C-alpha cells in the first residue's frame, strides 16, 4: 500500500462555483509539478499603493497570471505590470545610451515608443522624461 | 477621501444593525426560529439507522384545550386518535415511544387542565409526556432569579398552587415530566464568532437576556432518550454525567464584564447541588450546568408524581420502595417498552391453543430475554438487560373460557442516586 | 419495535382551520429535514419599531417567508425587507465607489436605481443620499 | 510551500500526493450543508473513493494549509476533520495562528510567562472540550511558521535586468513565511520512504 | 505579608489563592444580618460557588488576617467561622491578639 | 500533614534580623516578639494555640504542633475508653483533619 497524502488548501485567488464533491483532486509529482500549475491557471486581481508618484489617493490595480513558480519572480511581475514594464524599458534605454550602445536618433525614436503606451499616467511619463540626460 | 466614505459605511451599517436587532429580537420571530432550530438540534443528534423515528404535529396549547374540551371523552380526542388509535391500538401498526411538547407551563388553570389530559393520554398508551416550566411558575420574572429563592418547598404551600398539588397526587402523574431552565440555541452574530455575508452585522444583546435565542430543554432530554435507545434499545440511561444524561457541546459566549471577561451561561443560571435537589423534590427535571465548561447534566428524571409515605414497618417500607420506583421515569420507561412488546407479541398469539399453564410457561421464557440475574453483570451492561428478577402468574377469567388474568412484577437494577458518608479517624483499626 | 417520538408544538405563525384529528403528522429525518420546512411553508407577518428614523410613531411591518433554517440568517432577513435590502444595495454602492471599482457615472446611475423603489420612505432616501461623498 | 514538500519526497518509493482546492469557509459550508459527515464532499473522496472502495487505496494522511484561531468556526472545522480522520484512520495536520496565544505574531512567544494558565480563560472553552474528545487523536496542529524564500538581493538572490534589492521593513510579515505543516509532512514521507512505516 | 505568602508558594503545583476584602466588623454584620449561615455572603462563595457546585472546585483552607480577643464579638465571629469551615470541610486559620 | 516540625516541614526559614546596640554590646531583635521556651510552647499547645517558636541565635522558627481550638475529651481508663480518647484526639489535631 502506497503512502498517499491529500493536500487541501486555497491554491487559487478565488473560490470555485463547483461543489466540493464535484471538483476533482489532482495527482502531483516531480515530473509534472509545473504542468499542474499551468493547467490550474492562477490569477491575482489586486490593488496596491501606487508609489510611482507622491499621491496617497493613487492606487495601482494589477492582474497577474502564473503558469509556473518562475512567474512569481520580480522579473515576471514587472513584465505583467505595464506601469513597471515601461520603466524597465526606460531603464534599458538609458543604460544603452549611457554605455554609448546607440546614437541620439535611435534613443529618441525608442523613447517615444516607450512613452506612447496609453495605459501610462502622464505623471509617470514626466518622471520618466526627467531621467533623460539633457544632451 | 476614502476614509470619509468608510465612515459613511460605518454609520450605514450602524443604522441597518439597529433595525435588524428589532427583527431578530422579535418575540414572534424567535418563537418560529427557536421551534425549528431546536427541532433540528434534536433531529441531527439522533440516529435514524438505529430504528429511531420522529413525527411532527403542529398544535398550539390553546387548540389542545379546544379539542380536549370539545370532545365528550379523551378516547374521542383528535390527539388520542393518532397517538393511541392509529398506533398502539392498531394491528400491524406501532406504538408511540414518547411525546415531546414544545410548551412552557404556568400555574394557570388552563395549563393545569392541559397537563391533566396529557397525563390521561400518556397513561392509556403507556408513553410519557415531556415539556418545560415557565419562569413565572416560581413567581420570578426569569430563571435568572432562581438563586434568590430561599425555599421552593415553602413557596409551593401557597393557595396559588392548589391545583398543581392535587395534580402531583394523581396516579396519572407518573406520565408527566417537566424540565426547568432553558438553554442557548445560537451564539449572537459577530464578525469573528458568527459572521454573515456582505452586511457587517454585529448583534447587540442588551441588558435583557431574553435577546438570546433560548431553547426548550425538553428537546435536550429527548436526545437523552434517543441515545440510550440507539445503544441498547432501552431508555433507562438518561440520569448522569457518565451514565448518559450528559448534554455535551453547548453554545458559549464570552463578553466583557466589569473590565474582565465572562461567558453567558448556556442555561440561565448555574444551578447548585442544593438547589437541584430542591427542584428534584418538587418533581422538576433540572438541567444543571457544569461550571466553566460547555456541558450540562440531568442528575435525575423524577416525574411530577409525589411519593407516598407508609408506616415504618417491613411491609410499609416495601410499599414505599415500590411506589418510588413508579414515580421515576428511568424505571417507567422499562415498563412502557414491556407494555408495548406484550401488546404486539400477544396479538400474534390470539387463536392459538393456550391453556392457563401454557401462558405461564411461554411468558416466563419470554421475559427471561431481558433479565440479567448474574452475581455481577458488567456495569452499564445491565443496560441492555434492565431487569434483575421477574415473576409471572396466570389465572383464568371464570365463566369466560379462553380469557386469562396475568400478573407481571419486575425488579429492575437500581440507579445510584445519592449517599451519605460518615468519616472517622481511628486508632487500632483492623488492618 | 422502533422508538418513535411525537413532537407537538406551534411550528407555524398561525393556528390551522383544519381540526386536530384531520391535520396529519409529518415524518422527519436527517435526509429530508429541509424538505419538510419547505413543504410546511413558514411565514411571519409582524411589526417592529422602525429604527431607521427618529420617530417613536414610526413602525415597520414585515412579511418574512422561510423554506429552510438558512432563511433565519440576517442575510435572508435583509433580502426580504426592502427597507433594509435597499440599504444593503447602498452599502455595496458606497464600498464599490470608495474602493474605486466603478466610476462616478455608473455610481450615479446605480444610485438612482436603488432609491427609485416606491416602497421606500422619503426620510430613508434622504438618510441614504446623505451618505454619498460630495465628489 | 507545496513544491518544497513535493521535491523532498521520493515518488519511486510508492509515495503519492493529490491536491484538492478548498478554502476553510467552504469546508464549513459543505459540512454544515450535509446532513451528516458520511455525506460530505470531503468524506466522499477521502473515505468513499479510497478506503471504502474495493480495488482502491486508503489516504495515508491529510495536510491542510490553514491557520486556526480559537474562533468558533475554526473549532467546528476541527471537530469535523477529527471525525473524518477517525473514520478513515488518517490524521489531519495543520497549523495554529499567532493570535491563538493572544499575541500579534509568534515573535512574542518569549514574553508569554505561562501557556497553561493562559488556556484557563473562558475564551478557550471550546478548545478545552475538543481536547477531551476521543476524535482528538486524529488532529495535530503545528506552531511557528518558517521562511520559504530569502529576500531578493544583487548577491544572495539576484534577478535579471532590473537591479532589484528587496527591502524588508520592521514588519517581519514582509518575509515569505510558510506553513510548518508541510515540513511535518516531509517527515512522514521520509520515514515511509525508508521503512514503509511512519 | 500577602506577597510574603504568595511568592513562597508554587503555582505550577496546582496551588491557587483568592483575595476577599472583608473587615471583622462586616463579617459580623453579614452573619448577624443573614437568617442562617447557609444564606451568608461568605458561605455563598466558599461553599456554594465551590464545594457545592458541579464542575467547580472546593476551597482548601481560609486564612484570615485578623487578631482575636476574648471580646464577645470576636467569639461570635469564631463561632460562625467554625460552622462554615465544618460545612465545607476547610479549616479557618487566624491569629490571637496580645491582650 | 507535613507542617509540624523543624525537619518535617513546619520550619519557617529566612526570617528578618536586626542587630542593634544593647548595654554596650550588640543584639538582634528577635523575629518573633519573644523567644518561646519548650515549657511555654507546651503550655500554649495545651490551650489550643499554634505557637511559632524562634530557634535561638538563628533566623529560623518552627511550628512544633498544630492543635485546633477543640479541647480533648477524657474517657474512663478502660480498653474501650482509651480507644475513644485516641480517636477523639486525632480529631482535635489539624495534621490529621487535613487528611
Amino acid at each position: 500500500l502506497p503512502l498517499k497524502v491529500l493536500m487541501l488548501g486555497d491554491f487559487t485567488g478565488q473560490e470555485d462555483a463547483r461543489p466540493l464533491e464535484q471538483r476533482a483532486p489532482i495527482n502531483v509529482d516531480k515530473a509534472n509539478f509545473n504542468e499542474v500549475m499551468a493547467q490550474q491557471n492562477l490569477k491575482v486581481t489586486l490593488t496596491a499603493a501606487d508609489k510611482l508618484s507622491a499621491d496617497p489617493n493613487a492606487t495601482m490595480n494589477v492582474s497577474l497570471q502564473f503558469k509556473n513558480l518562475n512567474d512569481f519572480s520580480p522579473e515576471s511581475v514587472v513584465n505583467q505590470v505595464p506601469e513597471l514594464k515601461k520603466l524597465l524599458e526606460l531603464r534599458s534605454a538609458l543604460n544603452a545610451l549611457k554605455g554609448p550602445l546607440g546614437n541620439l536618433p535611435a534613443f529618441r525614436k525608442k523613447l517615444q515608443a516607450l512613452l506612447a503606451d496609453e495605459d501610462g499616467r502622464k505623471a509617470l511619463i514626466k518622471e520618466l522624461g526627467l531621467t533623460e540626460e539633457t544632451k | 477621501d476614502k476614509a470619509l466614505v468608510d465612515a459613511m459605511i460605518a454609520e450605514i451599517d450602524k443604522r441597518l444593525s439597529s433595525q435588524v436587532n428589532e427583527i431578530l429580537h422579535a418575540k414572534e420571530f424567535q418563537k418560529l426560529e427557536s421551534s425549528w432550530r431546536s427541532l433540528k438540534f434534536m433531529v441531527d443528534r439522533t440516529d435514524f439507522r438505529e430504528n429511531t423515528r420522529v413525527e411532527m404535529l403542529n398544535a398550539s396549547k390553546e387548540d389542545l384545550q379546544k379539542d380536549f374540551e370539545d370532545a365528550p371523552e379523551v378516547t374521542k380526542s383528535g390527539l388520542y386518535k393518532l397517538v393511541y388509535s392509529n398506533e398502539y391500538g392498531v394491528f400491524g401498526g406501532k406504538p408511540y415511544g414518547i411525546i415531546s411538547a414544545n410548551y412552557d407551563f404556568n400555574v394557570g388553570p388552563q395549563d393545569m387542565e392541559l397537563l391533566r389530559k396529557c397525563a390521561s393520554v400518556a397513561a392509556m398508551a403507556h408513553a410519557p409526556f415531556i415539556g418545560n416550566a415557565a419562569p413565572e411558575v416560581f413567581g420570578e420574572e426569569s430563571f435568572l432569579k432562581l438563586p434568590d429563592l430561599k425555599d421552593l418547598k415553602s413557596l409551593f404551600e401557597g393557595p396559588q398552587y392548589a391545583r398543581w398539588h392535587s395534580f402531583r397526587e394523581s396516579e396519572d402523574a407518573r406520565y408527566v415530566g417537566l424540565a426547568l431552565p432553558r438553554f442557548l440555541l445560537r451564539l449572537p452574530y459577530g464578525e469573528k464568532t458568527v459572521p454573515v455575508k456582505a452586511f457587517n452585522f454585529t448583534e447587540d444583546v442588551v441588558g435583557h437576556h431574553e435577546r438570546y435565542l433560548w431553547g426548550h430543554a425538553s428537546v435536550a432530554l429527548t436526545s437523552r432518550v434517543a441515545d440510550s435507545f440507539a445503544k441498547f434499545r432501552w431508555s433507562p440511561n438518561i440520569i448522569g454525567p457518565q451514565s448518559g444524561g450528559a448534554v455535551e457541546n453547548l453554545p458559549l459566549h464570552q463578553y466583557e464584564a466589569m473590565g474582565e471577561i465572562q461567558t453567558k451561561i448556556p442555561t440561565e443560571v448555574m444551578l447548585t447541588e442544593r438547589r437541584e435537589f430542591e427542584l428534584s423534590e418538587e418533581g422538576f427535571i433540572g438541567l444543571v450546568f457544569r461550571k466553566d465548561s460547555d456541558n450540562a447534566a440531568f442528575f435525575s428524571a423524577n416525574s411530577t408524581q409525589k411519593p407516598r409515605f407508609f408506616g415504618n414497618t417491613p411491609e410499609g417500607k416495601a410499599a414505599e420502595t415500590n411506589y418510588r420506583l413508579g414515580t421515576q421515569l428511568p424505571y417507567m420507561f422499562i415498563m412502557t417498552r414491556l407494555a408495548h412488546y406484550i401488546k404486539v407479541l400477544q396479538r400474534e398469539q390470539i387463536g392459538s391453543w393456550k391453556e392457563k399453564s401454557d401462558l405461564e410457561r411461554e411468558l416466563n421464557h419470554w421475559l427471561s430475554q431481558y433479565i440479567s440475574d448474574m452475581d455481577d453483570p458488567a456495569p452499564a451492561v445491565r443496560s441492555r438487560r434492565p431487569l434483575r428478577a421477574a415473576r409471572v402468574v396466570v389465572e383464568d377469567v371464570e365463566g369466560q373460557p379462553g380469557w386469562y388474568r396475568c400478573s407481571l412484577q419486575v425488579r429492575p437494577h437500581f440507579k445510584y442516586m445519592g449517599a451519605s458518608f460518615t468519616l472517622s479517624l481511628v486508632g487500632k483499626l483492623d488492618k
